[PDB]
RNA sequence: UUCAUCUAGACAGCCGGACGGUGGCCAUGGAAGUCGGAAUCCGCUAAGGAGUGUGUAACAACUCACCGGCCGAAUGAACUA
RNA sequence: GCAGUCAAGCGUUCAUAGCGACAUUGCUUUUUGAUUCUUCGAUGUCGGCUCUUCCUAUCAUACCGAAGCAGAAUUCGGUAA
């Protein structure tokens, strides 16, 4: 489905699937047949065994197929998200393996039953029963790796959050150690790390906040290093696809201090660098960490770099002692308001 | 119109005397690149044989090895025998004497798959074509063949580097199971220059447009015995511009085989992007080559196929039905109007590129065949392997 | 504390004679397979771990020597 | 089974020139509805068949990134394939992707729909058990009985709606499991279709 | 909860004040709980448990042998390596099938009095122009569920097995009529396509049909398993 | 029953060491024995793995395998019935 | 199921005469959850009202165990008729 798929049952590993379905056909069917009964009764006994086992496997599989979020053709944001997350290639090919196996076991049952209606002795039919069931068993025993993959993709995508692609958003991005999560935790009710190290998160964290009785979601991203778009991570391409698809205001976070362990010129280098992905967002940047430095004393090259910042159509360099929570509100209202103009100028056509 | 690489070689049809010898499974046999008689063969053991095709006797067998030798490629002067051996070491030789020259080649870690040499018209007249050996462990050691020690290994590949060539612009060509191509030069001293990332499954049998000439070592459509190295290198650059001046310039084409059927032709010199999406196989392709006159590209595979393409972009030209099995090792004629190809089974099937047909068959082993090469007058081939039979050909 | 049925341990003469017949056929089949040494020597832990091989060698220096002469 | 020189005596060899001879008429052979097939005199398919495909059989990835490197706590991969480079071309891709997702969104918005009804909560009833009168296994049994006991088959259509009363999915099975039956057609009740359509409906099906 | 929330929780607050002295004692007590489950656990849970524990002990013995071995301390080519896969017939003296098995009777008439019809019960091979004969005249019936058009046949060498279409059947021990009928009981020698194994002799045009003997009753299962005589 | 260890102190327990050259080399955002690939050296030793596991984002910290202090007599392992 | 590799251990002691568990290796139509508009001869007659009881090889209800099980809802498993 959409929006935080948590409705997928559970993918028991191949040995457990074998156990579950076979034990089930052992318990929920009669298990006493004698050589003495009518050959019709014997044929019926073993037919029912085979058909029931087939149905059981098929439902175990059909559940997975109907459950998984169907990566392709959902929404480009999520499509590329599970690309960077769970390897689109492997995803599709594993699920396809499962569909093939479902067809295979349906065929096994539908052949061996047409056979059993020609058996002539308890032993012939018992051998057919063992034969069909053993063939289904190996068919499923093949599925070691797909299922071991699917268990973890399920226990991951279930946790994975739910950001609507189209409601009012606010993206928060920049270098590690700068203050993305500081701002998020200080603005909206969430639980995101603050510890003084580089990759204080590793995936997209969300937090809602209200404004004009309306709902606005804010998204902190892990961040980006230099990484000339050749070498990246599943860490970085998430922020990439986010800043790409999601269309709202953005907050670039930099600093002039001893923390945020890069150079300011590299910071504006990355600003120019991600400027290509600042198409329809109306960026506001934040000259941050402004509590002790009083950063009005920035050198002439910083002046030139902010002159370059002031090339974009809608710009805003603004100070924020992000721990002095009495200016983070001015920042939030400022930015979202200057967004509402363009958002409504779309909505009114 | 068209060129010819002008010569006339008749359609080969004769298995000559099938020869016995050391009863093991031959893998790769190398020919004398100047005279058309001498084959060397490191079979499925440690030892190595030398024989003649025109007197059909053991030409001073090249014994004296302690572990399995794998891949034999001849030097361009007919004076050096480096041989691929799957151990960590190599031994150097010479056919004319057939004596121990020096000792091991220390340093490697696993099997030595392909051997390269210097391009001929390039390096000084009266020199030693140095070597950049490879391994299974991704290493590339550049020996000055005299010192048989290398200074700088360059390590762009982490996979098993299986293909080595030296292109005549001072260029290099290394190839590994990393699905990616990496080309270096000589003035690097531990550096990588051209990193081409195409394939999703690994590479196999990196080809060359200069392979024929720059492995013959400046010999003609008749294959004489030169005297002066300066004029020999003249002949090399001359036949060079005779064969590689298709588009007026010798832009070294690079079409590398694959698993994933992404069969891709390249031009490294002026670009990184590829050129030719000449696909169509069904199974793994192993063997490819450029025509001697560089005019087309031949691909033979594991799917009963034989393909010839446009030697100008990599456009399809022909595919040749008529097989049963995989097609392993494919060697070029001299007339360039003909082809031989070793199938998986006994037969060694022969072709007609001038009019794009099959010429005839040539069966006669009773096991699998491995090696196919060519004589330096366009006359003979030696083919031995799993059949333990080094069957010899002629027209 | 519900108690569920316990299997009977009575005879069933039909089954008892069937057992006789089954066992006899099995013995015969064994004889079919029948128609188709590392002796232990000395156990350890014995107290007289000295006198034994000494007596055997006292025997052997005679069993060997009373061949030739 | 008495020992023999057969059974280790090869049986059914065939020649280079025979393959060359009969691979040759597949792109020729003169087949019309005025000539039917009777016999086979079997010829080696796995070699005589298989025209060329120029589609690049889908690449394989299994033997190169297994599963535990793909995803899982091992996860022996960090950087993408093919690791897009051109940022402008990428934002081109992504903006056109959202807009094209909107194009499909409007396809489904225009065509449907059922979402309003399922929000009302009601649903369409059970289609009657009478609407399964031709799709019973008692029936398909006799169907295959006549398919197998027949030397040829006549698939009677009706003139007034051949395109609706064909709905074949049985000729797909016929051609492949028993090719030597040739599925004549009779367009019955023609008069209810004038001679004009009596010609139009045959002219493009013959 | 967004991501690894229980782990963020464990790092922020912790675990139950006794999650360690419970895990420890659970472990130390599992050694006792293993024997309890082995002396109780009647009736196929005991079978599953015993077979499972046998698996485990086997694996551990495998592992420790491997570790002590680790403590102690052909020749394919490049274009090939690193890739992985008397005149006596192998099977005389198969058992004999009476004419009452492999021949079932079909009484005809509402008054079952005028049978004259028989039905083969073993897997047959019918050819390529089967085209069932008229109902009034047919006396032998080999029903469509019991038919075969291919056989899974292996090779002595190459260590291979392939599914090959069955061209025709040559020798069926215990009858010539069974051979005329093409009944695939065990032991029968069928003439099967062999194109994929691709063999060429001296001159060796190419073989596309060979002989192969079946080695499993196609009734105790549905497959046909045959082996080739090179 | 077949094997060993043991007052030149056996087993179980506490307590102590479990080290330098050396964050061995690759791979990367970090991988300091413990995500991962390639061997596994020497030194001084009583021992100490280029490390059994818990653990950290990264070392720490704990541990084991391995030695020694305390104690002061059998204990260990594998099979057969 | 068939064709093999193992090889635990067994076999006048016999691994290389022999066996031989658990494991394993081979397709029986393809790799991107594509469809499925392909159902194949039951030789003996099947299927239903009223009613009672028993089994557990448990679908629900009771109580527990393990699951990334936050909540909610499940999945698997134990006692249980
Ligand atoms: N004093 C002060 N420090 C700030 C301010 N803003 C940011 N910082 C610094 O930035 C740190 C915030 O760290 P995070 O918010 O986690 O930055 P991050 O590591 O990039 O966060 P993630 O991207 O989610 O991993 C704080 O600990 C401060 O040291 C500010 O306004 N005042
Ligand atoms: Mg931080």
């Amino acid at each position: 489905m959409q929006l935080s798929w948590k409705d997928i049952p559970t993918v028991a590993p191949a040995n457990d699937l074998l156990d579950i379905v076979l034990n089930r056909t052992q318990r929920k069917t009669p298990t006493v047949i004698r050589p003495g009964f009518k050959i019709t009764r014997i044929r019926a006994f073993y037919m029912r065994k085979v058909k029931y086992t087939g149905e059981g496997f098929v439902e175990k599989f059909e559940d997975i197929l109907k459950g998984f979020p169907n990566i392709n053709d959902v929404h480009p944001f999520h499509r590329d998200l599970m690309d960077t997350l769970y390897e689109k290639n492997h995803y599709k090919i594993s699920l396809a393996a499962i569909s093939r196996a479902k067809s295979l076991v349906e065929q096994v049952a539908r052949d061996y039953v047409r056979l059993l209606k020609f058996g002539q002795s308890l032993f012939q039919c018992k051998q057919l029963k063992r034969a069909a069931l053993g063939r289904m068993a190996t068919i499923v025993k093949k599925l070691r790796d797909p299922l071991a993959y699917l268990e973890q993709v399920r226990q991951h995508i279930g946790r994975l959050p739910s950001i609507d692609p189209n409601t009012r958003t606010l993206l928060i991005c920049g270098y590690p150690n700068v203050g993305k999560s500081s701002f998020l935790r200080c603005i909206t009710k969430s639980d995101v790390d603050v510890q003084p190290y580089a990759f204080t998160t590793k995936s997209l964290y969300v937090g809602h906040f209200d404004y004009k009785y309306l709902r606005f979601q804010a998204i902190d991203t892990p961040g980006i290093l230099d990484r000339p778009t050749e070498e990246m991570n599943n860490i970085e391409m998430q922020s990439i696809y986010a800043i790409a698809h999601l269309r709202s205001c953005v907050l670039y976070f930099m600093d002039l201090s001893e923390q945020c362990g890069f150079t300011i010129e590299a910071q504006v280098k990355l600003f120019h660098s991600i400027k290509p992905l600042f198409a329809n967002k109306s960026v506001m940047v934040v000259i941050n960490k402004t509590d002790i430095i009083r950063p009005e004393d920035l050198d002439e090259e910083r002046a030139q770099l902010l002159e370059s910042v002031k090339e974009v159509p809608g710009v805003e360099i603004m100070t924020s002692s992000c721990q002095l929570e009495e200016n983070v509100m001015e920042v939030r209202n400022k930015a979202c308001e200057k967004l509402l103009a363009s958002r409504i100028e779309n909505k009114l056509k | 119109y068209t060129p010819r690489a002008v010569f006339k070689v008749k359609p080969v049809t004769r298995s000559s005397s099938a020869i016995a010898g050391h009863g093991s499974t031959i893998l790769c046999s190398a020919f004398a690149p100047h005279t058309s008689s001498r084959m060397v063969t490191g079979a499925g053991d440690n030892t190595a044989r030398i024989w003649d095709c025109d007197t059909q006797t053991p030409m001073h067998t090249l014994k004296g090895h302690y572990n399995w030798v794998l891949c034999v490629s001849w030097s361009p002067d007919g004076e050096v025998i480096a041989t691929g051996s799957m151990d960590n070491t190599i031994r150097l030789w010479d056919p004319k004497s057939g004596q121990c020259l020096g000792d091991a080649l220390r340093g490697h870690s696993k099997w030595i798959t392909s051997l390269s040499w210097e391009p001929i018209h390039l390096v000084k007249p009266g020199s030693k074509p140095r070597l950049a050996s490879s391994s299974k462990d991704g290493t590339i050691k550049i020996w000055d063949t005299v010192s048989r020690v290398c200074q700088y290994t360059m390590s762009g590949h982490t996979n098993s580097v299986s293909c080595v060539k030296w292109g005549g612009q001072g260029l290099l060509y290394s190839g590994s199971h990393d699905r990616t191509v990496r080309v270096w030069d000589i003035n690097s001293q531990g550096r990588c220059i051209n990193i081409l990332k195409s394939h999703a499954h690994w590479v196999n049998h990196l080809s060359l447009s200069t392979d024929y000439a720059l492995r013959i070592g400046a010999f003609d459509h008749t294959g004489k015995k030169p005297s002066t190295p300066e004029e020999a290198q003249k002949k090399a650059l001359e036949n060079y511009e005779k064969i590689c001046k298709k588009n007026g310039n010798s832009e070294e084409m690079m079409v590398t085989a694959s698993d994933d059927y992404t069969m891709f032709l390249w031009n490294p010199l002026k670009s990184t992007k590829p050129i030719a999406r000449m696909t169509g196989h069904q199974k793994l392709v192993n063997h490819v080559a450029f025509s001697p006159d560089g005019r087309y590209i031949v691909s033979a595979s594991f799917d009963n196929s034989i393909k010839l393409w446009d030697g100008r972009d990599g456009k399809f030209i022909s595919t040749f039905r008529g097989h049963v099995a995989s097609v392993y090792q494919v060697a070029w004629s001299s007339d360039c109007r003909l082809l031989v190809s070793c199938s998986k089974d006994t037969t060694l099937k022969v072709w007609d590129v001038r009019t794009r047909k099959l010429s005839v068959d040539l069966p006669g082993h009773k096991d699998e065949v491995y090696t196919v090469d060519w004589s330096v007058d366009g006359k003979r081939v030696c083919s031995g392997g799993k059949d333990k039979m080094v069957r010899l050909w002629t027209h | 504390m519900r108690v569920r049925k316990r299997q009977s341990r009575r005879t069933s003469t039909k089954l008892k004679e069937g057992i006789k017949k089954k066992a006899s056929a099995h013995r015969k089949k064994e004889k079919k397979m029948a128609k188709k040494k590392k002796d232990p020597g000395i156990p350890s832990n014995f107290p007289y771990k000295a006198k034994i091989l000494e007596e055997i060698e006292a025997k052997k220096m005679k069993d060997l020597e009373e061949r030739e002469l | 089974v008495q020992p023999d020189r057969r059974w280790f005596g090869n049986t059914r060899v065939i020649s280079q020139d025979a393959l060359q001879h009969f691979r040759s008429a597949l792109g020729e052979t003169q087949k019309d509805t005025y000539q039917v097939l009777l016999r086979r005199n079997k010829l080696p398919m796995s070699l005589l068949e298989e025209k060329d495909a120029d589609e690049s059989p889908k690449a394989r990835i299994l033997d190169t990134e297994s599963y535990a490197d793909a995803f899982g706590p091992k996860a022996q991969r960090k950087r993408p394939r093919l690791a897009a480079s051109n940022l402008e071309d990428l934002v081109k891709a992504t903006n056109e992707d959202i807009t094209k997702y909107e194009e499909k969104q409007v396809l489904d918005a225009t065509l449907g729909g059922n979402q309003e009804d399922k929000e009302n909560g009601w649903t369409s009833a059970a289609k009657e058990a009478i609407f399964s009168k031709g799709q019973s296994k008692r029936i398909w049994n006799e169907l295959y009985k006549v398919i197998d006991s027949s030397d040829v088959v006549i698939h009677v259509l009706d003139a007034r709606d051949p395109l609706g009363t064909r709905c074949k999915s049985v000729e797909e099975y016929m051609k492949k499991e028993t090719p030597h039956k040739h599925l004549i057609y009779v367009l019955n009740k023609c008069d209810l279709v004038p001679t004009w359509v009596a010609a139009a409906w045959v002219k493009h099906l013959s | 909860p967004q991501n690894d929330y229980i782990e963020r929780h464990i790092k922020q607050h912790g675990k139950r004040l006794d999650h360690e002295e419970r895990k420890r004692k659970r472990e130390a007590r599992e050694s006792h709980k293993i024997s309890e489950r082995a002396q109780k656990l009647t009736g196929w849970k005991g079978k599953q448990f015993a077979k499972k524990r046998y698996a485990e002990k086997v694996s551990m013995r495998k592992k420790i042998k491997a570790h002590e071995q680790s403590k102690v301390k052909d020749a394919l080519p490049t274009y090939l390596l690193d890739r992985e896969q008397k005149f006596s017939v192998p099977l005389p003296k198969v058992r004999g099938i009476s004419e009452e098995e492999m021949f079932k009777v079909i009484k005809t008439g509402k008054s079952r009095s005028k049978s004259w019809k028989r039905m083969i019960t073993k897997h047959t091979f019918v050819g390529e122009g089967f085209t069932r004969r008229p109902v009034k005249m047919e006396r032998i019936i080999r029903p469509s569920a019991l038919r075969q058009k291919k056989a899974n046949v292996t090779h002595p060498e190459l260590g291979v097995t392939v599914f090959l279409p069955i061209l025709a059947v040559k020798k069926n021990p215990q009858s010539p009529m069974y051979t005329q009928l093409g009944v695939l009981t065990k032991g029968t020698i069928i003439e099967v396509n062999v194109s994929e194994l691709g063999m060429v002799t001296a001159g060796g045009k190419v073989v596309w049909g060979k002989y192969a003997q079946v080695t499993n009753e196609p009734d105790r299962d549905g497959c046909v398993n045959a082996v080739l005589l090179v």
